């Protein structure tokens, strides 16, 4: 998770949402560090067993 | 019209949020723009990312009562355990100041 | 500090709260009402932004 | 001790408030369930100061389509909100599709908001996607005797 | 926090007043079936306040012209109120045919 | 619309759906019945401490 | 209003409301009871010394 001050911590929590830009972030503001954004007019969203 | 003609006077326009979840409620069943929401992005019914209208149709309240009321014996659970918390505190203390 | 209005549906900022911090928050003469005041054990106080 | 166990209490108060919230707002129609996200704080290292609730989101599933009948309601099958004006110029967003008619004709919610649509211009009047949403009006007067042009 | 549980309670309790008038109410020629409209509430904070009643809603579908015989009974199939009016001048609108 | 004379309207009214109806009311009932009573029973055992 | 002949008027008391309403109450009465308890706890342990 990529701190607004400039470094990074690491959750266990996952919960994830979307911010007004559609960037993939966490409950509380804070945006993963590969930085996946989510594009409009998205019919669905899936997770694979691995990352992608 | 009795003429056998058809007037339009308009079109419904839907919205669709850049994110939900971040709508607030405004008391009755009614959403208010905000941040971490968008502007609203509004369009026609028909194409786009906005759903299809049925006529003549309403939406059911997508609550599920089995898992509210499990959900409701376990949290009665957690708060009465916590409870039991401040009660074992509250003797320990009177146990201290008694000496 | 933001402040949400009757219209507009945009927060406006009212300002900001800074806030100082000592190097030796210690040796700070304590007045009452929940009050310090700097000494000469104390250094100059230097402001900032809150997280920084 | 008190501070982590009172913190603990008034999360639970606050879970059991939206279960209660949740289990009694059944039936409403155009009605999202919520739940409550809950998040650890501590200060430095070793020391729990307790819990705090971290908002509480609502599940935007759509739900079960209903065949009320009648003719002055809608159902919307996926994401999309029907765009509602307020008397003093607020714009609000809702799900339900409950309408009706107000004595000057316009197409109102349950609770006194005006419906807004794109408007309708020409003669013969059309739909414009470039127009500024409007609060939608269906008088009664009648329509104007057009002469014949072409055939 | 009862606030939830009463409202809920309210609202359930008139939802079955409701479904008792309307079944009561059959076999009334002019009748018109209602239903009861509901809407959550929210004031302060995110958690709800409970649900509130948004007023019965009738149902002018129309009923079945059932042939009686006689002919003091006239039965409307489309959009139309009878209108009448009482001894001391109010004016009532109403859709009943029984009349002598 | 036009008038028949002779005839009586029904009343609109299907007993089918009622019926089902009573029932889940009464199952919404119950339910917030069970709320009230941990509503209550929590607090119970917080004032007997 | 006009009179309607041969008809009695009910009581428009709804039993739902008043046993919630008697919960209610009973909860509050105890609450204020503990209230006291708790005054003359601090009061003797005060004069006890």
């Amino acid at each position: 998770v990529m701190l607004p001050d400039g470094t990074s911590a690491y959750t266990r929590d996952g919960s994830f949402q979307v911010d007004q830009n559609g960037q993939l972030v966490t409950a509380g503001g804070f945006q993963v560090q590969p930085a996946i954004t989510i594009p409009a007019n998205a019919l669905s969203i899936t997770i694979g067993r691995d990352g992608v | 019209y009795s003429n056998e003609q058809e007037q339009v006077l308009g079109q419904i326009v839907l919205a669709n949020f850049a994110n939900n979840e971040g709508l607030a409620s405004q008391g009755d069943n009614v959403w208010a723009a905000t941040q971490a929401s968008g502007v609203a992005l509004l369009g026609t019914a028909g194409s786009g990312n906005f759903g299809k209208l049925t006529n003549g149709a309403l939406e059911a309240s997508n609550v599920d009562l089995s898992k509210e009321l499990v959900n409701m014996i376990v949290a009665q659970r957690n708060y009465q355990s916590n409870a039991q918390t401040i009660k074992t505190q509250d003797q320990i203390l009177n146990t201290l100041v008694n000496l | 500090v933001s402040v949400t209005q009757q219209g507009q549906a945009a927060p406006v900022q009212v300002g900001q709260l800074n806030l100082t911090t000592f190097m030796n928050d210690t040796g700070l003469e304590s007045i009452g009402e929940n009050l310090y005041i700097e000494t000469q054990s104390s250094g100059a106080p230097n402001e900032s932004t809150p997280g920084l | 001790s008190f501070s982590q166990a009172v913190s603990g209490l008034n999360a639970a108060a606050t879970n059991l408030d939206v279960i209660g919230n949740n289990i009694a707002n059944s039936a409403t129609y155009g009605f999202k369930s919520g739940t409550a996200s809950f998040a650890d704080m501590f200060a430095g290292s070793k020391v729990g100061l307790g819990v705090k609730v971290a908002g509480i989101t609502q599940d935007f599933t759509d739900g079960t389509t209903t065949n009320t009948g009648r003719g002055l309601d809608v159902a919307i099958s996926q994401n999309g909100f029907f765009r509602l004006v307020d008397s003093n110029g607020s714009v609000f967003y809702s799900r339900n599709g409950q309408f009706k008619l107000d004595e000057n004709r316009n197409l109102v919610n349950m609770q006194g908001m005006q419906l807004t649509g794109y408007p309708a211009t020409g003669t013969p009047p059309t739909i414009q996607q470039g127009a500024n949403p409007a609060p939608i009006t269906i008088p009664n007067t009648l329509m104007a005797a057009k002469s014949t042009t072409t055939a």
